[PDB]
């Protein structure tokens, strides 16, 4: 019976392979599109 | 509840009668078209005793 989870134990002298790496996964879901891109919109003249 | 939206149109006004809903005109603007897109057949109300 062994613990399920281990610790990386990161140190400042980490190697490029072992160095810590933040991750962010962005999945887009659509089925009213609510989040859109930088609505670039223009300047109104008349 | 349409197009995958829930559709709530509304208004706020008074009345001065005893036991009825009135006559007299008005209109209901929208409240929200909600991004739920579910199937519904019936419901119930909620009210605080």
């Amino acid at each position: 019976c062994y613990f399920p989870l281990q610790s990386y134990g990161f140190q400042p002298t980490n190697g490029v392979g072992y160095q810590p790496y933040r991750v962010v996964v962005l999945s887009f879901e659509l089925l009213p599109a609510t989040v859109c891109g930088p609505k670039k919109s223009t300047n109104l003249v008349k | 509840n349409i197009d995958g939206y829930f559709k709530i149109y509304s208004k706020h006004t008074p009345i001065n009668l005893v036991r009825d809903l009135p006559q007299g005109f008005s209109a209901l603007e929208p409240l929200v078209d909600l991004p739920i897109g579910i199937n519904i057949t019936r419901f119930q109300t909620l009210l605080a005793l």
